[PDB]
């Protein structure tokens, strides 16, 4: 048998616990975070030219 | 009869958004899930309490 640790959070608490069988309750499996979107650089107006 | 529920993000708290830090993290085994482990088994001993 196998386990695909990505396909679902029942995969990765199987694949976290080590075992293909949970008998019951709440688990931590991992953190997360949220991913940020674009870039933002900012720059001094006005140099000496 | 209780104190705080307190909790660690291990790579949050090591790493601060590093690549390089991460990749010598994971260097070290189970580090972070033995941490967490830990944590956990004191907040469930404060709701038994």
């Amino acid at each position: 048998d196998a386990v695909d640790c990505s396909q679902n959070p029942l995969a990765e608490l199987k694949c976290s616990v080590k075992s293909f069988e949970i008998d019951k309750g709440i688990y931590q499996t991992s953190n997360f975070r949220v991913v940020p979107s674009g870039d933002v650089v900012r720059f001094p107006n006005i140099t000496n030219l | 009869v209780s104190m705080a529920k307190t909790s660690v993000d291990c790579n949050m708290y090591i790493c601060g958004d590093s690549t390089e830090c991460a990749n010598l993290l994971l260097q070290y085994g189970s580090f972070c899930t033995q941490l967490n482990r830990a944590l956990s088994g004191i907040a469930a001993e404060q709701d038994r309490n």
